[PDB]
């Protein structure tokens, strides 16, 4: 693509997500979510492949279906109060018709299939931008209408998100499959406690997409995509895969790590609302993600995998572009957890 | 709702028949919606065989729901103990060994009759304590 | 002899020690915070003595 | 000396998915460069 | 909670009201962690970039370090401001409604009949 | 407890920012410098706790866990040295700052006057443990040795995370001393039976209870020694330490909440005291003799009587060091034969003599030979057990015959008989070695004249 | 140092964790409360503006 | 018996195996839009029934 | 609006079309303009909990 | 070949090289001052003066 041309496709994808964000109007939030997605389908296509344009084709039938499913909700709602102001929403099957349509645009656990594929099939700066910046505009909604959502729907659709994303991430040996089976995982950590106190969902949020950015950029930086290319990135630069490791401790939320915050405040605040056995299931699912975590870790750090003869060509050659601030994002995703009451910060 | 209703509502320990009734319901009810969903991601290569898959799961669920509120509510009775959780422990435990018999393996059936037998009578607990699994949003 | 290499070599020597005395500082300003009973409590309180202020610091 | 992983450890993650079932055996490991070679023209 | 708050205007990272709070001191702990996780993440650029960790690059490693500090210590005048409002809102809600808060009344432990279990 | 914590955290500069060659010789020196310090926090009170600050305090139960904390570091810098020689020097530093990492985590552990700062910090010293054991240990096996660790700790800990933050919300208070002064009683109803439960299981596997222990042997026998030896004196006595912390809140429901856990570890102790009997391998025999100890430490917690608390805590001293010494002794072994099969190398005494006596005492003192420490925690929480019921004496009577044949057996096996002919490579013994026994071996028999520095808060 | 200093910041401490623990408790009732009345500055979610009705003579009369 | 065989049966082999079974009845899918899709129609469905959602 | 720039900046950009009651060309007036008005006026300022 | 992989060296005998070796160090100034700060500091000053 033109430099110009994808640099204009980012920005149409970003004021698509901040349309929806500053939005006081439903029609101007479907706007913001059409742009975005109409700004997003070529990026995904960047590489244009096979699996390239699957993964555009998929991602393009999810995301208009809950589009249309997210209008209809807007016109339900429209018909019984006559309101366009995002706020409660005044009728109940348009509630759960929104509440439908946020969660397949999020890609929560009935939703999430789509999620792996498009993952897979698109390049891993692409799968950055997919896992990151397309979770803020329906978290956003989402907590805008907060104080109408069914909670039993919401904590099945979270719970669901957890186990699947534990369990599907169990079976994989690729690194973009991983990534967004823990991209399921901890979006039903974050969609369990948004009927409670969304500064947690916020918090929970900035956490994952810290950890998301730092573990992606140091994939680019070891250009690989399977456990096993990773496997020979120690041979080649060995820090990258302890920063990787520690990230991944993070990841799977051991303290005394940034990633134990989400899960140790959400916990508390359940906690606060007479909600004990959803927490303790939602801890324990954790320790799937926690596993295939390790065995990564295993993989890349801890132990060293055979290497291969034309890696001594790579010894002598550094990187050509390096990633921003990936040190920033390092740090962020690991040390953080000290400053803990800063969340208030988020109220 | 009212299929949990139609269980919740009747006492323990007493009219066996109409809880066994209901617990037969529910699962029927949670057999054909596992069959949907295996049938939608995992598709047979005819109708016949799809039907049959539905068949199987369904009697299977039905089966472990009957026999788990025969159990439940036969040994409520017995004791006269209706708020023990010991009746449900039995009761999934049975649950537990129908399944494994259904599908016809020993291994299956004691796994399945610990980790059921637990399961309910932990869901008794939740009753009698109050515990909330969806608890509504207060703080 | 060669007191540049003893200095730029041996100098980590120092670390533990200092930051000994200052962990011993800041024991000291923690017990700043908590002077809320001093000379205070039903077991211990009494008067100063002419010269005297507080009773521990 | 400390053992490490070889062969034969290491192509336990190389296969198609983590758990090899009967139906998965047909599935094989995507292309290393993420393209399909086009079809017949 | 906090959203709807009244007077709570838009995209105001500190209100003027917070200026009536102690600012935080210069040697907070948290503002020093602040410094640490910047430099910190110095160290890590230099390990990342391939450069000698920890006498490369001073003046970018410094710089990390004070951008550090200033972000923590805006931050930390938001949080202080955030509690303080908690704290107030509390009050004036415990204030407003004496009848949800009552004036415990309050008995000794020699009135107080606590049951002993004896461990034997 | 600033001046324990902040020269423990200036090894970590110390430690990177010294020569390649002095990396052994400066963390030992100032490790054992902050040992010394630690050792004035035995100075306690009669009735107060030491309370420092709004988040440090230390009493009698803490303050000998510290000084065996910072005394353990040295001795594991001496036991690494060895076996680490030809590795690089930034790989030398990495497992230098792990060690003080767990070493940091546990002073601040066992000092933390709040519950859920105290869950942080124990959950923390997974962290470091679980990188030595994964990237330092010797066999595949250590791989599967990490995760049974990790998941077996986790699964008990999350738990502990759930009722920490409940009573926290109930109660308004995780403070130690809050929660000691506002004591409320148990009552018995499925809710407080499944609190009691969360709190308790979590220090019931780190301990380990027997049933919950199949993660140890792996563990403390695939790790490096160094790992070994934090995971037998250390991070077993975290269980201990924490449950003698959080029982304060659990009564009277501990009065039958124990039934089952009083039974499984006085029946465990026999059963894994037989399995030492059995043992092929030196490393896993020592490792599973731990278990034994520790389902005594778990009897007399969950007693709860003051003899009970004080030969807990004093079994929990004597047990690390022993534990520990036992751990350098099979590594000695270890190190020349490159085998931890117990009768590969027989008939070492004709061979080692000194090495044979330092064989002899570590025996001696896991045999509870009075008047050790060891025999006085064991004779406690016997004590305390026969007031508890009369019956208990044939259990604990019969694990006390069994520990003293499993013990003179190891002995006997590895030191006795006749030297095996075709090992040609038993080189006499460093004086590295021969010191390490001797500081595992002279502060254990100096606290028999001072046994009430290991007694706990109830001497 | 003395007996006196520790028995005194123990006091100290022990008062500050007890007030500490009732406002915890207080609060937690206050977001209750909150919660459930909203009239409270917390949980106070937005209605229409009113300054957005347009109070012009329309067209007809009747409106 | 009890050490190397039922008390590794019971809590870890058999809730690994309970894992790794649940990990391939998830991970395994055909990777067709037509059958997510028919899953979704289930779900919405679900949904607007018998789960009390729309009422 | 999640970020309020519109209340920030005092710019219209879609509170104009969010209700019937609002101004409208040629003051043509909603067919519930009264109602709207109404409940509005009602719910003004005391958080939609209370305005239920 | 299986693989390109070196062989299991064999295992350095600190005595061969230095007869008087306490068993720190392969050098042996610095292996001497290893011994002589670890009698001294454990012994003379933790032991006798800890206790
Ligand atoms: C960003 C800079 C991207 C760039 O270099 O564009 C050059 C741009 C496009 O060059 P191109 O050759 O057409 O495209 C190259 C590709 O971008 C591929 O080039 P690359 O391999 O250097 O890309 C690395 C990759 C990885 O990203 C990076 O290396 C930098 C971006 C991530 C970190 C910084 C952003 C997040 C900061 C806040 C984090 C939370 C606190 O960059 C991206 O994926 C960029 C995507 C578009 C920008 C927006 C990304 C937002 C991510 C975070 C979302 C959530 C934020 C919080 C809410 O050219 C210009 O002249 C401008
Ligand atoms: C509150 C506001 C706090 C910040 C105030 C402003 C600070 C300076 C702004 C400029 C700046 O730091 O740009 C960083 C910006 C970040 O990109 P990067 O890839 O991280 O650059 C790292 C290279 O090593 C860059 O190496 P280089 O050799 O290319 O350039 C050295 C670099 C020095 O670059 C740095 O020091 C890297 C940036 C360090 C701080 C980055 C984050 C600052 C905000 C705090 C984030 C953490 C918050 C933690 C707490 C969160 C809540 C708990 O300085 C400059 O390029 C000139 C700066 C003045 C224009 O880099 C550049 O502008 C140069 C490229
Ligand atoms: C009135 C009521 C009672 C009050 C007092 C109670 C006292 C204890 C009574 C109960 C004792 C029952 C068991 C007696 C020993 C049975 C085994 C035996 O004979 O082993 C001999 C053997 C050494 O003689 P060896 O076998 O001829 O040496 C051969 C060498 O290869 C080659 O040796 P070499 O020819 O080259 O000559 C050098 C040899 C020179 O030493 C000897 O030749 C043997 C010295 C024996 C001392 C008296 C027996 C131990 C009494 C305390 C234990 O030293 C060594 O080899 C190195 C030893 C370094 C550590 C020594 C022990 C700690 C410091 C001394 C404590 C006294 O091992 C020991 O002496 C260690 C005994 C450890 C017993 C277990 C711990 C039980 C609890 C003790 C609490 C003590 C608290 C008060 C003292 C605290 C000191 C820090
Ligand atoms: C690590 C521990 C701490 C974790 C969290 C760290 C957060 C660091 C960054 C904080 C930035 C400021 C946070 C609040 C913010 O974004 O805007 C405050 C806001 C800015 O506008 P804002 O409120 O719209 O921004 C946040 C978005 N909501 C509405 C969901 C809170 O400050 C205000 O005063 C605006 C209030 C009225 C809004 C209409
Ligand atoms: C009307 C319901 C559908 C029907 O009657 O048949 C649809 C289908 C036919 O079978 P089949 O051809 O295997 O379907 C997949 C083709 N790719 O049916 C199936 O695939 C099986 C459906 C079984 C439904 C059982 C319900 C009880
Ligand atoms: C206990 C009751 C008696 C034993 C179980 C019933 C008898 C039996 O046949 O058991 C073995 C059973 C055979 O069935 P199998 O062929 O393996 O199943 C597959 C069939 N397609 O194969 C099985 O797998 C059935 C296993 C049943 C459960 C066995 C429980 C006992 C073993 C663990 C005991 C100790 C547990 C720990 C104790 C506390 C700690 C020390
Ligand atoms: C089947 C399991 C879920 C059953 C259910 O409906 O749970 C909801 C329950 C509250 O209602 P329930 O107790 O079922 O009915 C009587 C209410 N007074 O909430 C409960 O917490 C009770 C049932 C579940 C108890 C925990 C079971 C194990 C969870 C892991
Ligand atoms: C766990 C620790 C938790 C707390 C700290 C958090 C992490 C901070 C460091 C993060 C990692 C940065 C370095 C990454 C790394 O692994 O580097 C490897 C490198 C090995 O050596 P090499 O690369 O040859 O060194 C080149 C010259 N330095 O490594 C090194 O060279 C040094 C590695 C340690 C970093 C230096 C530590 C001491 C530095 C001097 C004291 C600094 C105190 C702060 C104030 C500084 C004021 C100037
Ligand atoms: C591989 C396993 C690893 C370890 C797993 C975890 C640990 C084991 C399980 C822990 C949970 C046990 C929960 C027990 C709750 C008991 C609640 C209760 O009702 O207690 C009170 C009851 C009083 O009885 P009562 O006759 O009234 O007393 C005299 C006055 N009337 O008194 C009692 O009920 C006392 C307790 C009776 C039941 C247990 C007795 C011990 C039997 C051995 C248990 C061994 C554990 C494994 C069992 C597997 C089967």
């Amino acid at each position: 693509m033109n430099p110009i041309i994808y640099t204009t496709l980012i920005m149409t994808v970003m004021s698509g997500t901040m349309l929806v964000m500053i939005s006081s109007h439903w029609l101007l939030i479907w706007i913001g979510f059409e742009m975005n997605l109409l700004a997003m389908i070529p990026v995904l296509m960047k590489n244009f492949n096979p699996r390239a344009t699957e993964a555009a084709t998929k991602y393009f039938l999810t995301q208009a279906t809950a589009s249309m499913m997210l209008m209809m909700a807007i016109i339900i709602n429209l018909l019984y109060s006559g309101q366009w102001t995002i706020t409660k929403m005044f009728n109940p099957v348009a509630m759960t018709m929104m509440t439908m349509a946020l969660a397949m645009k999020l890609g929560l656990s009935p939703f999430h299939f789509w999620v792996p594929e498009v993952t897979q099939g698109i390049s891993l700066q692409a799968g950055l931008l997919l896992l990151t910046w397309q979770k803020l505009a329906p978290l956003s909604v989402l907590c805008q209408i907060s104080q109408s959502i069914n909670p039993n729907l919401m904590l099945t659709m979270a719970m669901l998100s957890i186990l699947i994303g534990g369990w599907g991430g169990l079976n994989q040996t690729q690194l973009r499959k991983i990534m967004a089976y823990s991209s399921i995982a901890h979006m039903g950590w974050m969609t369990a406690v948004l009927p409670y106190n969304t500064t947690m969902t916020i918090l929970n949020l900035l956490i994952y997409i810290t950890m998301t950015l730092a573990m992606f950029m140091l994939l680019i930086h070891s250009s690989a995509t399977t456990t096993l290319s990773l496997s020979h990135t120690w041979n080649k630069m060995p820090v990258i895969t302890s920063l990787m490791m520690v990230t991944l401790l993070s990841m799977g939320g051991l303290p005394p790590l940034s990633g134990f915050m989400p899960k140790w405040m959400i916990i508390q605040e359940m906690t606060k609302n007479e909600s004990i056995i959803m927490p303790t299931l939602m801890a324990m699912t954790a320790l799937l993600n926690l596993y295939f975590y390790m065995r990564l870790a295993y993989s890349s750090s801890l132990t060293m995998f055979p290497s291969t003869n034309n890696m001594k060509m790579k010894w002598q050659f550094e990187h050509t572009k390096q990633m921003k601030l990936l040190p920033t994002m390092i740090v962020l995703s690991t040390l953080v957890l000290p400053m803990t009451p800063a969340l208030s910060s988020l109220n | 709702k009212t299929l949990l209703h139609k269980y919740s509502d009747i006492p323990e320990g007493t009219e066996c028949h109409r809880k066994a009734y209901a617990s037969t319901s529910i699962g029927g009810a949670t057999g054909l919606i596992v069959s949907a969903y295996s049938i939608a991601l995992k598709p047979p290569a005819s109708f016949l065989e799809g039907v049959a898959r539905t068949g199987r799961y369904t009697f299977t669920s039905a089966a472990i729901g009957a026999i788990f509120g025969l159990t439940s509510c036969i040994s409520a009775q017995v004791r006269e103990k209706p708020d023990d959780p010991l009746n449900y422990f039995i009761g999934g435990c049975a649950g537990g060994l129908t399944l494994g018999a259904r599908t016809r393996s020993y291994g299956i059936g004691a796994a399945a009759c610990a980790y059921m037998g637990l399961t309910a009578a932990l869901v008794k607990m939740g009753q009698l304590e109050g515990w909330q699994v969806f608890a509504e949003p207060k703080v | 002899m060669n007191v540049l290499q003893i200095v730029r070599d041996h100098w980590v020597h120092i670390l533990v020690p200092v930051g000994f005395v200052f962990g011993c500082y800041l024991d000291r300003r923690s017990d700043e915070k908590l002077t809320a009973f001093r000379n205070k409590s039903l077991l211990f309180k009494r008067e100063l003595r002419p010269n005297e202020e507080v009773t521990w610091k | 000396r400390q053992w490490q992983p070889d062969v034969e450890w290491a192509e336990q993650f190389g296969g198609a998915v983590m758990y090899p079932t009967k139906e998965t055996a047909h599935w094989k490991p995507p292309p290393w460069n993420d393209v399909d070679p086009p079809k017949d023209t | 909670m906090m959203s709807g708050r009244p007077g709570r205007v838009p995209l105001q990272f500190l209100p003027n009201e917070a200026r009536s709070l102690p600012p935080p001191k210069l040697t907070d702990p948290r503002l020093v962690y602040m410094g640490f996780l910047g430099y910190c993440s110095g160290l890590i650029d230099n390990a990342i970039r391939r450069r000698p960790v920890v006498s490369a690059g001073l003046h970018r490693q410094l710089l990390y370090v004070t951008s550090f500090v200033f972000f923590g210590y805006y931050l930390l005048k938001r949080q202080d401001y955030m509690y303080a409002l908690r704290d107030h809102d509390m009050f004036a809600y415990v204030k407003s409604h004496p009848e949800d808060f009552p004036e415990k009344d309050k008995k000794t432990y020699g009135e107080i009949l606590e049951e002993f279990h004896p461990v034997r | 407890m600033l001046k324990i914590i902040i020269p423990t955290t200036m090894l970590l500069p110390m430690t990177w920012m010294s020569k390649h060659n002095m990396i052994w010789i400066n963390a030992t020196v100032h490790s054992l410098l902050i040992s010394l310090i630690s050792l004035s926090l035995l100075n306690q009170l009669g009735e107060n706790s030491l309370n420092f600050s709004l988040t440090f305090f230390s009493d009698s139960l803490s303050a000998p866990l510290l000084v065996l904390t910072t005394w353990l570091l040295p001795l594991m810098l001496m036991a690494s040295q060895s076996h680490l020689s030809k590795e690089t020097t930034t790989r030398k530093k990495l497992y230098i700052t792990m060690l003080i990492l767990l070493q940091l985590f546990l002073i601040m552990t066992f000092t933390a006057t709040e519950l859920i700062l105290f869950y942080i910090l124990f959950e923390a010293t997974l962290v470091p443990t679980l990188i030595i054991i994964t990237r330092w240990g010797n066999q595949t096996e250590r791989l599967n040795a990490g995760l049974y660790f990790l998941f077996y700790t986790l699964a008990g800990s999350l738990p502990l995370l759930v009722a920490l933050v409940y009573i926290q919300n109930t109660t308004g208070s995780l403070n130690f001393l809050i929660i000691h002064y506002w004591s409320h009683p148990l009552s018995n109803s499925w809710s407080n039976i499944f609190m009691w439960l969360a709190c308790i299981m979590a220090f019931m596997v780190k301990m380990p209870l027997y049933g919950l222990h199949l993660w140890l042997p792996k563990a403390h026998v695939e790790a490096p020694i160094a790992g070994s030896m934090v995971l037998a004196a250390v991070l077993l006595k975290l269980g201990g330490y924490g449950m003698m912390r959080i029982t304060t809140i659990l009564n009277p429901l501990t009065n039958y909440m124990a039934y089952p856990f009083l039974m499984l570890s006085m029946w465990g102790m026999i059963m894994t005291s037989s399995i030492c009997l059995r043992q092929t391998d030196l490393k896993s025999l020592i490792a599973y003799s731990s278990v034994s100890h520790m389902a005594l430490v778990i009897v007399a917690i969950m007693i709860q009587t003051p003899w009970s608390f004080m030969g807990a805590t004093a079994l929990m001293i004597a047990h690390g060091l022993t534990s520990s010494m036992l751990f350098c002794l099979a590594n000695t072994n270890y190190e020349r034969v490159h085998s931890r099969t117990m009768i590969l190398a027989r008939g070492l005494q004709t061979l080692l003599p000194l090495m044979a006596t330092w064989w002899l005492m570590a025996s001696l003192t896991n045999l509870a030979l009075p008047p050790s420490i060891n025999l006085i925690g064991e004779l406690f929480i016997i004590t305390a057990s026969f007031s508890w019921s009369n019956i208990t004496i044939i259990l604990m009577g019969m694990n006390m015959m069994i520990t003293a044949l499993y013990s003179l057996y190891m002995l006997i096996t590895t030191q006795r008989g006749k030297y095996t002919h075709h090992i040609n490579n038993i080189k006499a013994s460093f004086t590295r070695e021969n010191a390490l026994m001797a500081l595992h071996i002279l502060p254990l028999l100096l606290l028999t004249l001072n046994p009430k520095m290991i007694l706990g808060p109830l001497y | 140092d003395g007996p006196e200093k520790n028995y005194e910041k123990t006091m100290a401490i022990l008062q500050i964790e007890a007030e500490k623990a009732e406002l915890r408790l207080k609060e937690l009732e206050v977001r209750r409360l909150m919660r459930a009345r909203g009239d409270g500055p917390w949980y106070q979610y937005p209605t229409i503006d009113k300054a957005l009705i347009d109070h012009s003579p329309k067209t007809t009369p009747d409106n | 018996l009890l050490d190397l065989i039922w008390l590794e049966t019971i809590l870890p082999k058999t809730t690994s195996f309970i894992q790794m079974k649940m990990s391939i009845m998830v991970s395994n899918q055909k990777g067709l839009i037509k059958l997510y899709f028919l899953s979704f129609l289930i779900t919405i469905m679900i949904s607007m029934t018998l789960f009390n959602y729309h009422e | 609006p999640f970020f309020d720039v519109q209340k920030r900046l005092g710019l219209d950009l879609d509170r104009w079309m969010t209700i019937q009651s609002a101004e409208q060309p040629h003051k043509i007036p909603g067919r519930c303009h009264a109602f709207e008005k109404e409940w509005i006026e009602c719910a003004h300022g005391i958080g939609g909990i209370r305005a239920e | 070949i299986r693989l390109q992989e070196d062989p299991d060296p064999e295992d350095e005998n600190l005595y061969e090289k230095n007869p008087d070796s306490h068993g720190y160090d392969k050098d042996p100034i610095v292996d001497l001052w290893n011994m002589r700060v670890v009698f001294f500091f454990g012994f003379s000053i933790v032991l006798v003066l800890g206790s």
